[PDB]
């Protein structure tokens, strides 16, 4: 029973879209973490979906279209 | 703006929800409590999503407010935000804004994030964003814009995200994106666009994601040549509403064939 957003089983008023870690996106009122290879952004969302090719910027390397941990 | 003598919260902020908000923010015991200007000066962050706020009258007394999360309320007037010069994040999504005062953002020159989505904006004033030289994200999703003023984004040279989906856009002004060389994310889906200006995307050299779906693209030649050739040359940039790479997501009206499938003689 949640009136606003859910992070796991917790009812929360906001997700970590613009601040807080891990950064999150929203799907059907669920807070979900951005892929860990997306670099947290200051001034914009960090992801628009779950995948490593939906980040605004990559935290380490990029193997287009994917952000990746290790040098391609 | 400054209060000179201690004043009840309820009197500074006449909206019952917003007075409750200030009270919780300052951890007071009731909206009848009097507050000082130094207490109001302490407010850096207001977060009151879905709080039934109908007016933010009184917020002009918060000179240091920097983050303003007001999504999902009932605002139709934002005149009292005009001189909150330390604002960096202003979220007004999901309110009842039908229009914006001319020059309402002109003093908010530190704004980075300006979200105006899910309102009922019928138009944008000429030059409404011109002073927001540091803006990095602008969202206008789910409004009722049918056109944009020429050059409305030209001063937003640092813009990284621009969301224009779910409007009623009939056309894009020539050159409208020409200054957005840092733009990475552009939503244009679910509008009434039958064409774009030739070359409209050609300065968007940082663009990584674009949404073009659910527009009635006129795929007759030669008008469709630029958009067809652009998509073919940027087939990994186009995303469908689900968020996946889908260059075929931009469809011709009538036939439903993919725009990028059209070849002009
Ligand atoms: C962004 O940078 C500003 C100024 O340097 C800082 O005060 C703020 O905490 C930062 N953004 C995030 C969410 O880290």
């Amino acid at each position: 029973q949640c009136s606003q957003f859910l992070r796991g089983q917790e009812c929360v008023e906001e997700c970590r879209v613009l601040q807080g870690l891990p950064r999150e996106y929203v799907n059907a009122r669920h807070c979900l973490p951005c892929h860990p290879e997306c670099q947290p952004q200051n001034g914009s969302v960090t992801c628009f979906g779950p995948e490593a090719d939906q980040c605004v910027a990559c935290a380490h390397y990029k193997d287009p279209p994917f952000c990746v941990a290790r040098c391609p | 703006e400054t209060i000179t003598v201690s004043t009840p919260i309820k009197q500074i902020f006449p909206d019952d929800a917003f007075a409750e908000t200030i009270k919780a923010n300052l951890k007071k015991k009731s909206v009848t409590d009097a507050v000082t200007q130094n207490e109001l000066n302490s407010i850096d962050l207001i977060s009151a999503p879905h709080s039934d706020i109908k007016s933010v009258q009184g917020i002009q007394y918060l000179p240091n407010v920097r983050l303003l999360y007001l999504g999902g309320n009932k605002l139709h007037d934002i005149s009292a935000l005009k001189e909150l010069t330390n604002l960096t994040t202003l979220i007004l999504s999901g309110n009842q804004l039908q229009s914006l005062p001319n020059g309402v953002f002109d003093k908010l020159t530190n704004l980075k994030v300006l979200w105006l989505s899910v309102n009922q904006l019928q138009s944008l004033p000429d030059g409404v964003f011109d002073k927001l030289t540091n803006l990095t994200s602008l969202r206008l999703h789910r409004n009722q814009l049918q056109s944009l003023p020429k050059g409305v984004f030209d001063k937003l040279t640092n813009l990284t995200v621009l969301r224009l989906s779910e409007n009623q856009l009939q056309s894009l002004p020539e050159g409208v994106f020409d200054k957005l060389t840092q733009l990475k994310v552009l939503w244009l889906g679910r509008n009434q666009l039958k064409s774009v200006p030739d070359g409209v995307f050609d300065r968007l050299t940082s663009l990584q994601y674009i949404w073009l779906h659910d527009n009635p693209w006129d795929c007759t030649c030669p008008g469709i040549r630029y958009l067809s050739e652009w998509i073919n040359k940027h087939s990994g940039v186009v995303r469908n509403s689900a968020g996946s790479v889908a260059p075929d997501s931009a469809k011709c009206s009538g036939s439903g064939k993919p725009v990028r499938s059209i070849i002009c003689p």
